[PDB]
Formats: C-alpha cells, structure tokens, sequence
RNA sequence: GAAAUUGUUGAAAGGGAAGGGCAUUUGAUCAGAC
RNA sequence: GGAAUACUGCCAGCUGGGACUGAGGACUGCGACGUAAGUCAAGGAUGCUGGCAUAAUGGUUAUAUGCCGCCCGUCUUGAAA
RNA sequence: GCCCUGAAAAUGGAUGGCGCUCAAGCGUGUUACCUAUACUCUACCGUCAGGGUUGAUAUGAUGCCCUGACGAGUAGGCAGGCGUGGAGGUCAGUGACGAAGCCUAGACCGUAAGGUCGGGUCGAACGGCCUCUAGUGCAGAUCUUGGUGGUAGUAGCAAAUA
RNA sequence: UUGGCGGAAAGGCCUUGGGUGCUUGCUGGCGAAUUGCAAUGUCAUUUUGCGUGGGGAUAAAUCAUUUGUAUACGACUUAGA
C-alpha cells in the first residue's frame, strides 16, 4: 500500500469525481444530494459537503459515512509514479508506504 | 588492373583468327574487317 | 426501406476456421475446440489462430439484420407469403431452393402487389 | 412451410426522438481575423493567393476578394481555417459589404438528368465587385509595395519552417 | 535534406559514424561515403589488430567457402560494422543497404560534389585528447588489403587538382569579395540592413 | 515562381511498436526541421496526406491519397503519432507524407 | 459419380522449407441502398 | 531596517491548442438565468454545407510489406523434442 | 576503489548482435520519454444478483424494461443449444415446369456447432414445426476394409563360354 | 559553334563567337470569377510496344559427322563448302 494523510483538496476531489454510494449493495455514482439523504440521513448528513466533513473531521459517525463511500477506484499517476522502482519504500527511494503529506500530490494525479 | 584499350595489327594471320570462331569452314571470315578501316588513314583511330 | 437501426458492427467477420484444417484435407475447417494437453491455439499463445466466444456475439439491437435493414424470412407459396402482409419494414421475404421456377413467378408478382422486398428475385429466370 | 413463423412480432412505429439539449450560439473568431485583413488561403482553386477579408458571414464563412483587378480572385467565402491571417492590414472604411449575405451565393444544384457527357457568369455579380475594389485600390497605392504583393502567389522554399515563422 | 549525403569518413570513429549511417537508410535517406581508408577506431593499433584475427578464427569447419567472410578492404570493413545495426535479412533492410555506397578515396562524380561530417561521429570531438586510436587504412593494409598505395597515390593526384580548383575558386570570389564592398553604404544596402540582410 | 509547395515534407517512420510487437494502427511520422515536442506542438491536429500511384485509374486520375491526421507528440524529438482513416502500408517505412497546414490555428 | 491422386488451360508468388495471426497497399471479384 | 524572489501548497481564477466517444429516443427529476414571460451548457448530439450516388466506401480472395507464429495427439513434474 | 598478474580444453562464436573508451563501461543523482490482455472512463456480449410491470388493442409474464457487479482454466460437474437415422401429429408443405445428392478463392445470417440462397450436375423423392426414439457426430487407436501418392521412369531386368 | 581539361567508376568541367527567348533594373494597360466554403486535383522518371521519315551494316551459335591432349553422361580439345 501507499498511504499518507489527505487534505482538505485531496478529499474534496474525490467525493466530487468518484464519489460513490454503496446503497441496496449497489455501487450508485452520488450526482445528487438527495441520494445521501435516502442513507445517511439518519445520522444526520444531508449534502455531499457534509459527508466530506465527516471525513476531514473524524466525526462520530465516520463509519457509517466511510462505510457508505464505495472504494474509490483510481487511475494510474498522470506523470508516472516518479521513481524507477515502486516496490521500495518511500524512504528508501520507491513508493509504497507512509508518506506524510506526499499522498496529496500522488492522489491527484492518481484521481 | 584494369584492361583499358586494345590495339591490333592492321593484318591478322588466317591461323590466328580461327581463334574467334568455332565453326571456321561454313563463315564469312568477317573478323575485324571493319577494324582494318582503322588503318589505310595515317592518323585515324590507330595512334589516338 | 427498413426502420431505423444502429451502424452494423460485427466484431469479427473472418470465419473461425479449425486448427491445422489447411494443413490436412482430412480435418475439415468446420469449428472444433482443440481439447489436448499440449495446444497452443488451447493455451492461446501468441501468434495463433482465435478461437469463438461470446464476446463476439453481436449487437441485439442489430442481430440477425442483413445489410439491407431487413430480417430473412424464408417462405414457402403465397399463403407463407402473406404472413409479411403487415410487417414490410422489419421481414424480407426469400424463395426456398425448391420452389419451382413456374411457382417462383406467382409469389414475385404477388409480393410485388403487397411491396415485400424479396432477397433473391433472380432465381431461375430464363432469359 | 419452408420456416413456420416468429411467434411474436416488433412494432413498425418509428419512435420519436428525445427533445435534446443542444442550442445554437454564435461563433468566436480568433482574435487574428478583423475585417481589412490580409489572407493567404491554403486550399482551393486559390490556395497561395494573397487575398483580403471584408466580412464575417452568416455561416461562419469569410466574405473574400482579391481584390479582383490585382490577383484574379473574386468575391469568395472561405472556411476560417483554410486561411492563414497576417499583420497586414488595408482599411475597410466606406466599403459596402452588408449587401452580400448567405442566399447571395446560391448555386441551384444541377439535377441528376443533367450529366456533363463533354460540355455563364451573372451580369449583376460582376458590376457588384467592380464596385468594392474601387473603394479598395486606391487605398492599396498609399502603402508602397502592396498592390505587387497582393498579386504575388505565396510559397514555401527549403529551409522554412512553419511552426518557427511569423505571418 | 540533399537527396544524396555524401560523407568524408577521415576522423570518424567506425562505428559511430556507423549507426548514425545505419539509422539515415532506413530513414528513407541515401548516403554515399568516401575516403573510407581514413576512418578511426578506438584503440592502440596491436590492440585493434588482435580483434580482427580474433575475427579471422572463426570460420565454418567442415567447409570454409561458406563461413563467416571477412572482407579486409577498408570499405568492407566499414561496412560489415553497418550491417549488423540494419536487419538486412528482412526485405526493408535490403532497401535500407541499397541507399548506401563505400568508398576507398574519393572516386568520380563524388569528387566533384560537397562532402560533409557527421559531428556527433568525429574523433577529435568525441574520444579525450591523450588516447589511442588507429586508422583503418594502416589496419587494412596490416591483414591483406592490397591497395594501400594505389589510393593513396591516386588521392594526392586529387588533391592536386583541388588545390588548383581552390585557388581559381578563392582568387575568383575575392573579387566579387570586393564588388559587393563598393556596392554597399547604398540606399538599398543599407536599408536591407534594417531588415537583418 | 518555381516554388509551389504549400505543405511540410515529412517521413513515415515505422508503426507504434513494442520490442516485438507493433501496432499498425497508430504511425510515426517526422517532420524535418521539427526537433522539440514543443516545436510538434504546433502541428497537431494538422492533416496529412500520403500520395502514392498506380497503374490503373479510378476517377481520372493514376494518384491515389490516403489521409490522416496528427494525433500527439512522440518520444523527444517532436516526432508524432498520426493515425489514420486507413492505415499505411508498412512498405512506406521512409515514404513521404504530406502535412497541410490547416486547419489554422494563426 | 465425392476425396485422396493426376493431365491440359487460366491467374499468382518463389535467394536453404510451406503454411498461420494482426493491419493495410495492389490486382481480381461481389453484395445491398439510391 | 525594508522589500523582492525561489520552493511548497490552495482557488467552487480566466483562457488557447490536440485526440477518442455521441451510447439513450414523447414529457416526468435535480439545478441555473431571469419580476415574469421564457431561456438554458440542467437525467447521453445537434445545426450548416459539399462531393458521390458508382465498385466510390465496404465484404471476400490471392499476393506484397512490418512484426509475431516449432507438429498435432499422448503418458508425464516437465514434449517442438 | 577500478585495472593488471594469478586465469589451461578440446567444430568457429557469442555483454542477445553490431559495436563502444571525458563510453554505448563501472559507482551515484535529477528530469524527459517508450510500452502488457494490468489501472480509469466509455460502447457492445454474456452470467449472477437486486428490482418495476394485469393495462386495454396486439401477439410473447418462459414477456418487456430498469440497476450493479463480474468474465483465466487441465481432470471434473451442471446448463442452453447445433446436427444424423427412424416414429406420432401438423403445415390440405416442396417437387419431372426438376426432390435428394455432389461441385462452386459467388451471396447472407449465427460468437460457435450450423442454417439459407444463386449458378453448375443429375434425375424421384424430400423439408419446417411440436413431440417420441436411438446401432446418432472421428484426425488419431503399429485401428478395420477399400483406394491412392512421393520415393520413381528410380533399384534393377549381369551365373549355365556365343 | 571555337578551343581545352578530366581514366579511380573518365560520360563530367571550363572556355570562344554568333543567333535566339525571357527578364521582376524601373513605370503602365488588358484577363482571371463558376473547382460554387477543401477533396494530392493529375506538371516527375522507369521500361516496352506500335507507325512515322532519316541515316547505317548485311552474321554466327547449337545439333548432326570427325580427332583424342578429353572423357561415367554432359562437358573439353581438334577437323570438315
């Protein structure tokens, strides 16, 4: 894997291109508002911005909020990955692991 | 090497110029006929 | 004049033709899968023959249309005929190989009448 | 029989389409084209010609002449990217070009019985360009040179690289 | 862009002049070379003859009429080390060869037409000053190449007929050197200079 | 004048290929005097137009046309990919192609 | 009155095999819509 | 003591060029601009024009070119052997 | 540290080859670029899953439609089909004005097994559809029977006196 | 047309006189259209065939026969109006 910690940018893109419910076990492109509201409603959660301030703010629903987001499915890197091998760790010179903030700048070219 | 010209004589032996045909006896004997022009003229195409 | 439909694509036209069938007059080229251990055309190497699947299998919108917009419909006299009474734009009718060449003139001059494009309005015409 | 029959037959009604969405908006020329530029056209009976723009038409289509006295090309329409735009400019002041329009060039498509086996101009639409480019000419003789180089075909030579040049 | 490219090899190491040859054929480029005898190799001389008779080893057993042929003119040598960057088995390499001649010297018409270098295949630019190199010619001629002096005396033949060529050509221009001189500082002159000319 | 061209020469190269395997749907054509993506990046979109002959006529003339356009840049010489509405034959490896200059950007 | 296998005529290709796959040029040929 | 610039990051900032796709077929929903009427880039492409209307596009077939392709069946851990 | 010696094997020969010397080598760093059936978005095919739909006229509720995901495969299992001989029913089916068969780098449909057509050939029986039934589908078994090749106008047709 | 130079694969290079065309060195007049808004819009060289009217010269090879400096057969070497 190849993790690190996403900003409020790096979320707010996500949601907003590939944000997708898991509603009745179907993955259901969001589009709407109101389609949040059918799920997560009960928690209170109406917009597609409150589902994102669930996420930049771990608040105490997240897992129902997280749970309901399908796994985003990205693409590769648009300028490559950057490094001649990935399977290094970041520190060591490839790509995978923690990498503090540099998962912003991988993500978006990966969103 | 490269053969660059060839200059005969302004009259070949009969023995000589059967050399250049294979059936001699049924032949016209025809052989540089047109070569000797090349002389009976001082200066024509010999000495060039 | 047929209804509306979709450009026709295919897919594959090439005719899947049996492995090795060119290479011996015994194994006609009819399709067979190749069942052995040790096929390449089985294992799909590269470079090999392709073998059916039903990712080929065509638009349904457009299944079965012949390039003129029309689905063949094979008929028998003028009482088959007729059962493309209503439905010119979507059917086309066709002769049977048996239909005799005195017939042939009868189901020709009727289908003319009620304006249902026949296929093959060619066969066994004396001229 | 020779097939007995499809048990269940499709509808022969054409179905209408959806209303779409697509308006139509009015076209953006570069900011390249004005009206008294220079032309060169790049295709066409006058590709290479030098020419001069007088008008934006109705359909996107550039009302274009020759001048017709100077090069030979008459008052023509030409696709705003068959053409190549320069910095030389001639003023348009006191031209008329609003009488032409879209209908003005109308060519009444020959019929399929008439086929050209083996083997003509309008009166009225010579006398409307000798008119423009009277207006046009002498504002050509104030700038030296010019009246020649719009009667000079352009070209490419060895050495010219199109990306690299300026027009 | 001239549709032949005719090359002076004298200072060129063999092989990269060769690839850069190599790639221009099948570029749908013709070249045509000269003066092949003066080509560069990278090296000490002992040290580049070891090669070739390394090279002279291998050949076919069971016959030698059909093994590996080492052709010992200079040209041939040049040109084997071409061959193998063109896939010559296949129909396009042929057409690829088929653009190309090799010379020894500079024959007829190519003597009389422009020659050119291939900068990035030149020995004074590429290899470091201090080094040791060889010249194909004293190579050719150390392994059974048989015509070192007949270009050799035939090319100081041309060389003289150059150098006259030379200075009709230097002593002619110099007077048109100084026509345009008194044609200058004119209206048009200096004008044009405005206009970068 | 003698000097009629209103195109720019170029060379079709080979096909778009991996070591072994080459894509006959995608070709690489270089244009002389063009040495920098940026330098292409004028180019794209631009038609082409390969201009071969034959024997036979089939509307009056012994010329026949295969069009094209030019798609994106290629490697760092500002060599580009064209593909084409019929691909080119892979005996015009070093063929002459034609690159019109329009559609106009200037 | 099939196939193997063969004779004649017609067309095509052939630098130590032949055949095959993807794409197109070339020649031949051909369908449908108008 | 006062600024600039580099670097990194952000914009629900503006804008040009290029490519591939046009699936769906009365309306229904969510939005915007508007006082309204109504319009729209808002649950999937339409508008204008030319040439051709025939072997021209295309199918098939032979051959040519570029690249790839060992002879199938079988037992076997392993077969082009 | 690199280089050199130490460093000898048999057909000619292998950093993949050419070939390369401030490298086209060795060590290290920064970018640009190339391309797998992988990843993303889209179209089409099928499978599975979740669903909508009695409403009349008009057919199919095993129907039509909406939504999402997914697709490698030997041995092996299940399912939907293609095809052959024969049987019950139906099309008041085809046919001497040419059934069936056979040939056809001529045409169309199906992913496929296959189906249809045109021309040629010939001469008397045959087909679609719902079902029933089986001596029902061949490339192979040193398979069985019959036929035929290359080898090949080749080996050879030479003891006993003529 | 006059004269030279070039044999590495010369087949090219230079020069002399005259005749001839154009000349955008400079200033003018006359036609362009309709290919309808682009369709490479056909201008090069490579070979051959078929008639023109203009010159120019009028052979060999192989089989068959023959020798043996040759020879399995072809091949080879000789001879034959």
């Amino acid at each position: 894997v190849a993790y690190g910690y996403p900003s409020y940018s790096t979320i707010r893109q996500l949601v907003y291109k590939r944000g997708f419910g898991k509603i009745n076990k179907q993955r259901v492109p969001l589009s709407d508002n109101a389609i949040i509201e059918a799920n997560l409603g009960k928690y209170g959660i109406l917009s597609i911005d409150d589902l994102i301030h669930e996420i930049i703010t771990v608040g105490p629903h997240f897992k129902q909020a997280n749970n309901f987001l399908w796994p985003f499915k990205l693409s590769n890197p648009s300028g490559g990955w950057g490094v001649p091998r990935k399977f290094k760790h970041f520190i060591q010179g490839g790509s995978f692991g923690n990498r503090e903030e540099f998962i912003n700048k991988l993500v978006k070219s990966m969103n | 090497l490269r053969s660059l010209t060839t200059v005969w004589a302004e009259h070949l032996s009969d023995e000589v110029k059967r050399r250049f045909y294979k059936n001699w006896y049924k032949s016209k004997k025809k052989a540089f006929t047109k070569y000797s022009a090349k002389y009976a003229q001082d200066g024509a195409g010999i000495e060039r | 004049a047929s209804l509306p439909h979709p450009k026709i694509v295919k897919k594959h036209t090439k005719k899947f033709k049996r492995h090795h069938s060119d290479r011996y007059h015994r194994v006609a080229e009819n399709w067979r899968k190749q069942k052995g251990i040790d096929s390449v055309v089985r294992r799909r190497f590269r470079g090999n023959i392709s073998q059916p699947k039903i990712g080929y299998g065509s638009n349904k919108k457009t299944k079965f249309l012949s390039p003129s917009g029309h689905k063949t419909f094979l008929v028998a006299n003028v009482k088959d005929l007729e059962t493309l009474t209503m439905h010119t734009k979507t059917y086309a009718a066709e002769i049977a190989h048996n239909i005799s060449a005195k017939n042939r003139v009868v189901i020709l001059a009727r289908a003319k009448a009620l304006g249902i494009k026949v296929t093959n309005p060619k066969g066994r015409l004396a001229l | 029989t020779a097939q007995q029959a499809p048990k269940w037959y499709p509808s022969e009604d054409v179905a209408a389409p959806k209303k779409t969405r697509k308006a139509v908006r009015p076209q953006k020329l570069r900011a390249s084209l004005v009206p008294g530029t220079v032309l060169i056209l790049l295709a066409g009976r006058f590709r290479g010609k030098r020419v001069v723009y007088l008008k934006h038409l109705e359909d996107n289509t550039l009302l274009v002449t020759g001048p017709f006295k100077v090069n030979g090309v008459p008052l023509r329409r030409v696709n705003a990217r068959y053409v190549i735009a320069t910095s030389t400019k001639v003023s348009v002041e006191g031209v008329n070009v609003e009488k032409f329009n879209v209908e003005y060039f109308a060519k009444e498509k020959l019929t399929k019985k008439e086929k050209k086996e083996a083997n003509e101009i309008k009166t009225e639409r010579v006398e409307d360009q000798k008119v423009v480019d009277k207006a046009l000419i002498a504002e050509i003789k104030k700038t030296p040179l010019l009246k020649q180089y719009l009667s000079a075909s352009f070209s490419l030579k060895n050495g010219d690289k199109p990306h690299m040049l300026k027009f | 862009v001239e549709p032949v490219v005719v090359i002076d090899g004298k200072g060129h190491l063999v092989g990269r002049l060769a690839s850069v040859v190599a790639k221009q054929l099948l570029n749908g480029q013709k070249i045509v070379v000269v003066r092949a005898e003066e080509l560069n190799i990278s090296g000490e001389f002992f040290r580049n003859k070891l090669k070739y008779h390394d090279f002279l080893r291998k050949a076919t057993a069971f016959n030698k009429t059909r093994g590996p042929f080492h052709f010992r003119a200079p040209s041939r040598i040049f040109y084997k080390a071409l061959r193998g960057m063109v896939s010559h088995k296949t129909a396009r390499g042929k057409a690829a060869l088929e653009r190309l001649k090799v010379f020894e010297g500079i024959p007829p018409p190519y003597d009389k037409k422009k020659r050119v270098v291939v900068p990035q295949a030149l020995r004074v630019l590429r290899l470091k000053p201090g080094r040791k190199y060889t010249t194909l010619g004293k190579l050719s001629t150390s392994v059974g190449w048989k015509y070192e002096d007949v270009v050799a005396k035939l090319e100081a033949k041309r060389k003289v007929s150059s150098a006259e060529y030379y200075a009709k050509k230097r002593a002619f221009t110099k007077k048109v050197a100084s026509a345009n001189a008194t044609a200058a500082e004119s209206d048009v002159a200096k004008q044009l200079a405005a206009l970068g000319y | 004048a003698e000097s009629h061209r209103l195109y720019v020469k170029g060379k079709h190269l080979s096909y778009q290929r991996s070591k072994r395997v080459n894509n006959p749907n995608v070709s690489l054509i270089k244009i002389e005097g063009v040495a920098t993506p940026q330098d292409a990046q004028f180019y794209l979109g631009k038609r082409i137009a390969y201009v071969y002959r034959a024997s036979k006529e089939v509307r009056g003339s012994k010329i026949r046309v295969m069009w094209g356009k030019v798609t994106r840049t290629h490697g760092n010489s500002g060599v580009v990919r064209a593909t084409f509405r019929n691909n080119l034959p892979a005996k015009t490896f070093g063929a002459s192609v034609r690159i019109f200059l329009y559609p106009s950007n200037i």
